[PDB]
């Protein structure tokens, strides 16, 4: 996982998490399977952009998936 | 509380339409699906539309009656309706007032 | 500086910082003592309440609330300001209202609660103003996932 | 005239009196006129005998 | 008890006199001249400052992709390629969405070799949104002059008049740009 | 009033483009353009300035980039000539068509010959141009206004 | 119709449509007769989410959205958000480009007060201010349009470094006729009020704001000149070279609607008699006397330097700003706004938070409008100058 | 089938019919009664129009405040979509000749909330249908004029005996769910609270 990359969410460790807080329980169909940029990587988190019009996430390294 | 969510084409009424008027009633949603004339409809797409509408409420059991799941609900109604748009069936008709193409422009494959 | 050695006056432990770039600066409370330390700075003055803002130091740290705090007079040069940080985790965000002390943030807790998802003990009324009440899920989040809508898709 | 010289206006019935300007494209009788004033640059369109060149 | 009756006369007479200065300046507004323009037969004079449709040069440009960075919704877009003969890039198409401009001229100020120009066109009213995507040879066009129509009528707005004017509707004179231009000054001075 | 008959159709279908010359202070080509449609023409609303170049509009297949905010890639959509994909699935009772320019004012004088020679080799939809008029409802033939 | 008269308290839901001027707000009223018990305001049919744009945005991308926060004057924004990167950072500011800056934030201010006093003498009695008020704002709306390029606030006009535009050549001469001609208008407003019928009687005792439940409330603005309070930020701070002319703040004793509108009264001749000092300072006059010392003396022998210039440093696009926190204040014509921006060495910040001038004054709403008449609403929803922009934001 | 989005296929008059038809468009195109509606900036353009400078009145349309008396809407502002059921309704309550006009970049599009946006709504056609668009952030009120011309043009259009458009269709579905009652919502209820008299 480098600056510029394809990335795939899984949703796995999203079920009892920090993350799985702010959610409101459920999940878009275009955050499971499509595609997504990476923005930069600071610290242990990383900047996740959407194709749809909607502001970028962060995410933690052991939630995505290469492809 | 008269919850309903309506944009251009479904409307879902959390009431009962008796005669020309709807009462508060939390056990019937009535589902209108493109009260205006911008497309032309059939009776087996309208009946896919119904099934997946039935599929969608049979989906969201267990939770409460708020205006963010009937929105959620009706903006999966508008997306089978816009995928079933692309998927290669019925479209705009040339017989309204005004011509606006809101789900999308005739386009070609190849 | 001073606001410092006035609240170790009367026996109160507190972490000191520094100024950012001139004026302010800034004093740590966590959870307990920031009664005590608002009582003992009212009495002396800081009667008008400026601003509450509250942030994220990261996506995975805490949050952090500061209170601005000035003291008032009739026509002064440069009255001291001072900044009060609560750092509260997201765990449990229980801050404790300032409401009877100073009205002004009758409505910026309940906006910190709409934004980020701060529960203040002790509010009147701590409900939606600026997201809808049906709306559920915090929106100024450094992980906030949207859903889809009619409305909130592109534009075609 | 050519494209990429410069010319003045000098009607005295328009605001623009005596202006220098960049000559961009010439059809149909018609001269457009780039202006420069302050950071923003302009363009209005002008006549054949309404401008006068200068070197 | 009679003081109150005196006074309530004199709120009485004044409220009177009141409504008799109200009836004064209202006839007195009656002398007036109407103050308004008629469209479209009195357009008024765009200025040098005021801004509008964004034309675009298909000649002096070299894809390089500047402006797109200073757009905070990046509305134009740059279609470039690769080419093995030559050394540089070269742009094939052109295309930008003016229902989400937001038409504050920033894209324009940030180009060394000025391929953006500001067009004096506010007109555009079209009856579906799905033809603003324009294209550059549909921006090269020549824009259209408020002073070569001949059934409009010419007026000025409140600051381009000669040594004040508070009407502005006649201008009997060909004066305009109250004050002096920066080019006699140094002939006589 | 004025009681308006049937001499714009009958010019219409002499000639295969036209230039009126309406009032822009209201609208008064409605009246024939409503005739045209009661005599038997399906109208189609289309505005003069934005329309890119007119043969890679009108007779082949053009390509529109959407704009993009970063999120999506570079896209392009295929776009068929508009006159030719109204004219497949028409008519009714096969009759013709009208192409209506609103703001025709601006425009320059060497696309209006193409124009008028491609009304001219597809004898199955008209043109009509709009100019803002001086004062009269008249009308004008395009190529004595080209030749002119 | 089921309409079932009974004796309970009667709540009356008064839409978020508002169609006389204002936005949208639902305002729920319990009243059982011809008062007012209770208030409920309901707001979020405005909240476009300004602090999420900021997430992943530089200074050169904001500036339309800076500007469009409040859309009465929009200038304030746009010169606190100039401010906080150049006192983050550290870059000077030339005094011309300040004296420009204050004059154009004091013509803003002008505008700012004249859209005030519109509505609320239309809600109140006879709707003939309206016409003139609007034309002598279109004044305003000329006057910027020759000048910049637009009426209101889609006009960027600032940067970091100062200001990448300058005046035009006629642009001080109408200026200085606008203050010839602003004067005489004024008092005719204030000789409006000044002898009245019971317009002066009907809005004397409504509001009836002390000076403790002020400072308890955090009231800031006029509203705080009309209780009794002399603070004015503008005279704590020093914001562009305030100490150099002669000022007055106007005080009120009581506080209501009538002296919430002699304030403002006043406050437009102290902000003519500003512009009119500020038009005696501009050191090197107008811009035909600094193009004619440019062009006829030498190239840097006195003239052309450092102070005088358009910006002074060209600054990059894509900056990037110091690691830190920074909050300024600034007396707007609602009130006082400030900015608390956090950045960590990036070019897009991590926190920007905005202070907003009318939700913490939309507090008193509910204090205000209890136990007073059903037409009174309207002229206490006016009277506070609010903006449904600045409290959904 | 290598076309996406297809588009589906759908005579003697009399002169005095013509010219009855002619009167009636020449009323709507006289009278041309508006509403006011605005929530930003927009709304303050928009009556700049009604002042004694650029004479709004004098094409005919007077200012109401009524959406039951006014044969055209003119939307403008940004638009949220708690606020989308209330134009939805303001649209509804108004009679069946009705006519749309949207001024302003965020009303006809997403406008500059369309980058990093979850509130605002991208596009009023959405919501409904719009016969004359108008771009410009914000657009000249000569502009809004020329809209306003472009609409008389548009209006004139309409038929006399093609008027079965203006009605909508039943097409009612009836089914049933299994959601949970939800507790209802304060109404009121904010000075004599007993949360805030006495502190807890
Ligand atoms: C040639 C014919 C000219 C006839 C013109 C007369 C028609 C004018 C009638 C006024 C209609 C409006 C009434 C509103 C009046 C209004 O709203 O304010 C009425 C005002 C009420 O004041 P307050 O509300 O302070 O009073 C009640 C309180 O005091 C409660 O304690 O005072 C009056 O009661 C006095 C009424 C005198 C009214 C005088 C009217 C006549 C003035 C013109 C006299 C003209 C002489 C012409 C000589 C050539
Ligand atoms: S218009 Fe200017 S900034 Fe944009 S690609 Fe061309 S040369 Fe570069
Ligand atoms: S004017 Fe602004 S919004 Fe429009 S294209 Fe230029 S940079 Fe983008
Ligand atoms: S288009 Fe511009 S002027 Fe209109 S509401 Fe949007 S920001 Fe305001």
């Amino acid at each position: 996982i480098k600056k510029g990359d394809l990335v795939k969410v899984v949703a796995e460790k999203l079920a009892n998490s920090l993350e799985a807080l702010a959610s409101d329980h459920r999940y878009p169909p275009y955050l499971f399977e499509g595609r997504g940029e990476v923005v930069d990587i600071r610290g242990d988190y990383a900047q996740i952009k959407f194709p749809v019009p909607t502001p970028t996430v962060w995410l933690r390294l052991d939630q995505l998936e290469v492809a | 509380m008269l919850l309903k969510s309506t944009t251009r084409h479904v409307h879902i009424y959390a009431g009962h339409v008796v005669d020309g008027e709807v009462h508060p009633d939390t056990e019937t949603l009535t589902l209108n699906v493109d009260p205006d004339n911008e497309l032309e409809w059939n009776e087996a797409a309208l009946a896919k539309v119904e099934a997946k509408f039935r599929e969608l409420v049979a989906n969201a059991a267990g939770e409460d009656l708020t205006e963010y799941n009937l929105r959620r609900i009706g903006s999966d109604l508008e997306h089978f309706i816009r995928s079933l748009l692309m998927q290669g069936e019925i479209g705009y008709n040339l017989n309204s007032r005004v011509r606006n193409y809101s789900l999308g422009i005739p386009r070609v494959n190849h | 500086g001073p606001v410092g050695r006035l609240l170790q006056s009367q026996n109160l432990s507190v972490e000191s910082l520094g100024r950012d770039a001139s004026g302010v600066e800034m004093i740590k409370v966590d959870r307990d003592r920031l009664l005590a330390v608002c009582q003992t700075l009212y009495a002396d003055g800081f009667n008008y309440l400026r601003c509450q803002a509250a942030y994220d130091s990261g996506p995975g740290q805490d949050l952090v609330s500061t209170y601005h705090l000035i003291k008032l007079s009739d026509n002064a040069d440069r009255p001291p300001e001072v900044r009060i940080k609560v750092f509260v985790p997201r765990d449990d965000p229980r801050v404790p209202s300032v409401y009877w002390i100073w009205k002004t943030a009758d409505w910026q807790e309940r906006e910190s609660y709409d934004m980020f998802g701060i529960v203040y003990e002790g509010h009147p009324n701590l409900k939606r103003i600026l997201m809808p009440e049906d709306w559920v899920g915090w929106p100024l989040r450094k992980d906030y996932i949207t859903p889809d809508f009619y409305e909130l898709q592109e534009a075609y | 005239i050519l494209p990429g010289m410069t010319v003045k206006v000098t009607n005295p019935n328009d605001t623009y009196y005596q202006f220098q300007g960049i000559v961009q494209r010439i059809t149909d009788g018609k001269v457009a006129v780039l202006f420069e004033g302050g950071n923003w640059d302009k363009l209005v369109t002008f006549q054949a005998s309404e401008l006068e060149p200068v070197v | 008890f009679l003081n109150q009756i005196t006074n309530y006369a004199k709120e009485a007479v004044q409220s009177a006199k009141y409504i008799g200065q109200g009836l004064s300046v209202t006839f007195d507004h009656m002398r007036r001249r109407p103050i308004t323009v008629q469209y479209p037969y009195e357009k008024l004079i765009p200025s040098e400052r005021f801004r509008g449709r964004i034309h675009f040069e298909f000649d002096k440009c070299i894809a390089c992709e500047v402006c797109v960075r200073v757009c905070p919704i990046n509305l134009p877009v740059v279609d470039w390629v690769f080419n093995k003969e030559l050394k540089k890039k070269e742009l094939k198409h052109y295309s930008i969405d003016f229902g989400v401009c937001i038409f504050c001229a920033n894209c324009v100020e940030y180009c060394p070799t000025n391929c953006l120009s500001v067009t004096e066109e506010y007109e555009l009213a079209t009856y579906d949104r799905h033809e603003l995507n324009y294209d550059s040879v549909a921006m090269g066009r020549i824009p259209y002059k408020v002073t070569q129509d001949p059934m409009v009528t010419p007026i000025r707005e409140f600051a381009y008049l000669p040594a004040g004017v508070m009407s502005g509707h006649d201008l009997p004179a060909g004066a305009q740009r109250a004050g002096e231009r920066p080019e006699a000054i140094a002939n006589t001075a | 009033g004025l009681l308006a008959g049937y001499q714009f159709v009958k010019d219409l279908e002499s000639a295969g483009a036209l230039a009126l010359f309406v009032p822009p202070e209201g609208g008064f080509e409605g009246r024939y353009q409503r005739r045209l449609r009661s005599k038997g023409y399906t109208t189609l609303p289309m505005s003069a300035p934005g329309l890119g170049d007119l043969a890679a509009y009108l007779t082949q297949e053009h390509g529109i980039r959407p704009a993009h905010t970063g999120k999506e890639d570079i896209r392009v959509y295929f776009q068929p000539p508009l006159v030719t994909y109204h004219l497949e699935n028409l008519p009714p009772n096969a009759k013709g068509l009208v192409l209506w320019l609103i703001d025709g004012k601006r425009l320059s004088k060497q696309e209006f010959a193409y124009l008028a020679q491609l009304t001219q080799t597809l004898p199955k939809f008209k043109v009509v141009v709009e100019v803002g008029g001086d004062r009269v409802v008249r009308w004008e033939p395009l190529a004595d206004w080209v030749a002119a | 119709p089921k309409i079932e008269t009974r004796t309970e308290p009667m709540v009356i839901n008064m839409g978020p449509h508002h169609p006389s001027m204002h936005g949208v707000l639902r305002l729920m009223v319990t009243l059982d007769g011809e008062d007012v018990i209770d208030c409920e305001p309901v707001i979020g049919y405005l909240h476009r989410g300004m602090e999420k744009i900021a997430e992943n945005r530089t200074n050169i991308m904001f500036i339309p959205y800076v500007s469009r926060w409040d859309y009465a004057a929009g200038m304030f924004n746009e010169a606190v958000t100039v401010n906080a990167p150049e006192k983050l950072a550290g870059i000077p500011v030339p005094k011309r480009a300040s004296y420009i800056r204050v004059i154009m934030l004091e013509l803003n201010r002008i505008a700012n007060h004249l859209l005030w006093l519109g509505p609320f003498l239309a809600d109140v009695g006879a709707q003939t201010p309206f016409f003139y008020i609007f034309r002598e704002r279109e004044y305003i709306y000329d006057l910027f349009e020759a000048a910049t390029g637009m009426r209101f606030i889609n006009n960027n006009y600032f940067r970091i470094g100062g200001v990448a535009a300058d005046l035009t050549y006629g642009w001080v001469t109408k200026c200085r006729d606008f203050c010839d001609y602003f004067l005489p208008k004024v008092d005719e407003y204030e000789r409006l009020i000044t002898n009245n019928p019971i317009f002066v009687r009907r809005l004397q005792g409504v509001g009836k704001i002390s000076r403790e439940e002020a400072i308890n409330w955090g009231l800031s603005g006029p509203m705080l000149r009309a209780s009794g309070v002399k603070w004015d930020l503008r005279k704590v701070d020093h914001y562009e070279c305030y100490d150099d002319f002669d000022w007055d703040v106007p005080v009120a004793t009581e506080g209501d609607c009538l002296a919430r509108y002699i304030v403002r009264i006043q406050e437009m001749r102290e902000s003519v008699k500003i512009i009119r000092q500020a038009l005696d300072g501009l050191p090197g006059g107008p811009y035909e006397n600094l193009e004619a010392k440019r062009m006829l003396e030498g190239a840097k022998s006195e003239w052309n330097g450092f102070d005088y210039q358009y910006i002074g440093k060209k600054l990059s696009p894509t900056f990037k700003i110091p690691k830190g926190e920074h909050y300024v204040r600034v007396e707007s014509g609602k009130g006082e706004l400030g900015i608390y921006l956090i950045g960590d060495d990036n070019v897009f910040p991590w926190r920007w938070k905005i202070r907003p001038p009318d939700f913490n004054n939309l507090q008193v709403l509910p204090q205000l409008l209890k136990g007073m008449k059903v037409a009174d609403i309207v002229a206490i929803l006016g009277s506070i100058d609010v903006i449904m922009g600045s409290v959904d934001r | 089938p290598a076309i996406l989005n297809p588009i589906a296929r759908p005579l003697a008059e009399n002169i005095i019919l013509t010219s009855l038809n002619d009167v009636y468009d020449w009323a709507r195109l006289s009278s041309l009664w508006p509403l006011m509606y605005g929530t930003a900036c927009c709304f303050i353009e928009f009556a700049a129009m009604i002042g004694s400078r650029f004479d709004f009145d004098r094409f005919g349309l007077v200012p109401r405040n009524s959406p039951r008396q006014a044969d055209l809407i003119i939307t403008s502002g940004t638009i949220t979509m708690k606020m989308a059921p209330a134009l939805v309704r303001l649209y509804e309550q108004m009679p069946s000749p009705k006519y749309v006009i949207a001024m302003g970049a965020c009303t006809i599009t997403g406008g500059m909330f369309s980058s990093d946006s979850y509130s605002a709504v991208r596009g009023v056609d959405k919501l409904i249908p719009v016969d004359v668009y108008l771009p410009g952030c914000p657009p000249r009120p000569e502009a809004i004029m020329d809209a306003i011309v472009k609409l008389r043009k548009k209006i004139a259009n309409e038929h006399i005996n093609e008027r079965g458009n203006l009605a909508q269709t039943h097409r009612l579905f009836t089914a049933k769910h299994k959601m949970k009652p939800v507790p209802p919502i304060l109404t009121g209820q904010y000075l004599n609270a007993p949360s805030r008299q006495a502190p807890p």
